[PDB]
């Protein structure tokens, strides 16, 4: 009878309708897109001082000018869709940490993280970048 | 603002979640981080270390449009054009009392099939490192009629066992009848929501090791699966439904079902709710008669038993005409004209309720009904062919279909009489004696007259083109056995032959008179 707590906006149904079926949920995300379908929104937006590393994975949001910081379960496919993450057993990344993205590419934060791996040296994206290799 | 799904939303009986990480969402981050239309990292005000949340399934609502993947809603035309792929689909549920508010658990489903497979009410729980899919406690429905709900908590079964089961008895329910799944449902919002458990969805795939396109899919190893030859598979790749409430039905299902078809009560039970939905499809689709722009393509030996049937008809009404030499004969339901013998003295009338419009020019557009027009035809002898009615006149040539046969050609129907499918699906009524109280059985016999002409055998029961010996004659020896064999495939295909009483073997003989 709700009777209940709403988690989410009417906006982010289909999508996320859409990937939970899917036997391959990142594939179903990225083609979406491309079928001109919206990037999930509502997820959590950090206000911040925006110094500070730029490494993706933090215990707390660190972020620069060209980067904005976001809770991590709100930016990780899996944890948002609510179905089993691609780590065998069991256990996502990005939740209870927070993730931070280029500002460019922050429209759509929740893909960013499926697209792109961090570097194990320094602990931070790769190619958005990273001084090594 | 702002509105709200809720789909996903949380059930937990928690004030105050949850920490910015670890929320899914902006929506639930607890007031105390918010600031601003944002959210702010308070390290002094710390995440959970344990936390379970039940996140509700309900109110699932996709539609989407992308280029690889199916729709999985599908217009009652192509509806139609695949059916008896045609399952009906309900599911009885219950709510989670304890730990959790506000959402329901799929705890019985049931089909068109008889089947009803009972669940332990599982749900999907959030925590602190990821989802999990999990037993969880659950409450039957508050009213006196869902009563009967309550010890099917105990009872079964685990989901990985449910899952499993509903695809072989899918399996081996449409695996000759069809390449794919249609889902018939009244009100489909719970359904699609417990598809969620058993269904895994994505773009067309091919049988491992086969041909046709697959219908299931393996988690134990990334397989997808055809349907005759799966097995140990758990989920369904490419589902298909259609909700039938959206065609602008008035009342409850219940009302609607009942109005037409008398052969299903009500038992509360998943299934009974599930077959219901199909009488109303079926009989709302298929008692519109015949629309002949439908191709059902065809497995198995239709043909075989197509031509038989065609060949058998020709001989009996040959016969009965030579026999008893009627004036007239009024040939009912022929939609052209058609005269199943080419060549014969007698007056040939055809009446049809649908006549083709070409060739409409012969035919009467008439509806028989025994309690109008039991004078009207007093004269000659009346032929319906597969044309099912009210029961037959006393001077009759009649094969009708009988429905309790099941062969992958005839599905269930309303009610009681089974939606036959060779082509151009035929609906027909259930089969009933009184309606053959005025005609006899029909006995098997043999007539040709031709000259005459691997082992010879005798039959006494046949006029042979000569039987002043014993007398195997090698063309007709031969003959009796094909077309016996054709009388044999069309009885075994559940036609059943009726002929007015007066009809007798002998007076064919006297045809043999010089
Ligand atoms: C009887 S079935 C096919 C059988 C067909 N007579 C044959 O042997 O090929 C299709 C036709 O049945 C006719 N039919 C069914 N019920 C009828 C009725 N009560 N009165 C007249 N025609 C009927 C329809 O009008 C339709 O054209
Ligand atoms: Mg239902
Ligand atoms: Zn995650
Ligand atoms: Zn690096
Ligand atoms: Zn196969
Ligand atoms: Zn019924």
């Amino acid at each position: 009878g709700s009777a209940g707590n709403a988690t989410e906006v009417p906006a982010n149904s289909t999508v996320l309708s859409f990937c939970a079926f899917a036997v391959d949920p990142a594939k179903a995300y990225k083609d979406y897109l491309a079928s001109g379908g919206q990037p999930i929104t509502n997820c959590v937006k950090m206000l911040c001082t925006h110094t500070g590393t730029g490494q993706a994975i933090t215990v707390t949001p660190e972020a620069n000018m060209d980067q904005e910081s976001f809770g991590g379960a709100s930016c990780c496919l899996y944890c948002r869709c609510h179905i089993d993450h691609p780590n065998p057993k069991g256990f996502c990344d990005l939740k209870g940490k927070y993730v931070q993205i280029p500002t460019t590419c922050a429209n759509d934060p929740v893909g960013f993280t499926l697209r792109n791996t961090v570097c194990t040296v320094c602990g931070m994206w790769k190619g958005y970048g990273c001084s090594c290799d | 603002a702002e509105n709200v799904t809720g789909l996903f939303k949380d059930c937990s009986k928690i004030i105050t979640g949850l920490h910015p990480t670890q929320a899914p969402t902006h929506l639930s981050v607890d007031i105390k981080f918010k600031t601003e239309g944002l959210c702010v990292d308070i390290p002094g005000i710390p995440k959970d270390m344990t936390y379970r949340r039940l996140i509700s399934m309900m109110g699932f609502k996709m539609n989407y449009q992308v280029n690889g993947y199916p729709n999985m809603f599908i217009t009652r035309e192509e509806a139609i054009r695949h059916v008896r792929a045609w399952i009906g689909f309900d599911v009885e549920g219950c709510h989670a009392t304890r730990d959790a508010v506000g959402t329901n658990l799929p705890l019985q489903l049931g089909f068109s099939t008889g089947v009803n497979l009972v669940a332990v009410p599982t749900g999907y729980v959030d925590t602190e490192n990821n989802t999990e899919f999990t037993r969880v406690n659950a409450k039957p429905p508050p009213g006196d009629q869902f009563k009967h709900l309550i010890p099917l908590m105990y009872k079964g079964l685990p989901w990985n066992v449910v899952r499993i089961k509903i695809v072989q008895m899918l399996s081996d329910t449409l695996k000759g009848l069809s390449d794919r799944v249609v889902f018939v449902l009244w009100a489909h919002g719970f359904e699609l929501t417990s598809m969620k458990y058993f269904v895994k969805i994505g773009p067309e795939r091919t049988c491992c090791l086969c041909d046709k396109r697959a219908t299931c899919f393996s988690t134990s190893s990334d397989t997808y699966a055809c349907w005759n030859h799966s097995v140990g598979f758990d989920y369904v790749y490419n589902p298909f439904m259609i909700d039938v409430q959206q065609w602008g039905f008035t009342g409850n299902l219940q009302s609607n079902h009942d109005q037409h078809c008398q052969v299903h009560g009500n038992a509360h039970v998943a299934s009974c709710d599930a077959i219901m939905t199909r009488c109303l499809a079926v009989h709302e689709c298929f008692v519109k008669r015949v629309d002949w722009s439908v191709e059902y393509p065809i497995i198995g030996d239709e043909l075989r038993v197509n031509s038989a049937c065609r060949k058998v008809q020709h001989m009996v009404v040959k016969s009965a005409l030579l026999a008893d030499k009627f004036p007239v004969l009024h040939d009912i339901g022929n939609p052209k004209a058609i005269k199943c013998v080419p060549q014969a003295e007698v007056e040939w009338k055809f009446y049809d309720a649908q006549p083709c419009s070409d060739k409409a020019y012969k035919i009467e557009e008439l509806f028989y009904s025994y309690a109008t027009h039991h004078d009207k035809f007093t004269d000659g002898v009346c032929l319906f062919w597969n044309c099912n009615v009210d029961r037959y006149p006393a001077n009759a040539i009649v094969c009708r279909f009988d429905t309790r046969v099941l062969s992958n050609l005839n599905l269930p129907g309303c009610d009681g009489g089974s939606l036959y499918v060779n082509k151009h699906a035929f609906h027909t009524p259930a089969f009933d004696k009184s309606a053959f109280t005025n005609l006899k059985q029909l006995p098997f016999f043999y007539y040709s007259d031709s000259p005459c002409e691997y082992v010879p055998l005798k039959s006494a029961t046949c006029i042979t083109r000569c039987n002043l010996g014993g007398a195997v004659c090698r063309h007709h020896a031969n003959e009796y056995r094909q077309y016996l064999d054709a009388y044999n495939m069309m009885i075994s295909a559940g036609f059943s032959l009726w002929i007015y009483k007066q009809f007798d073997t002998y007076n064919l003989w006297n045809t043999f008179t010089r």
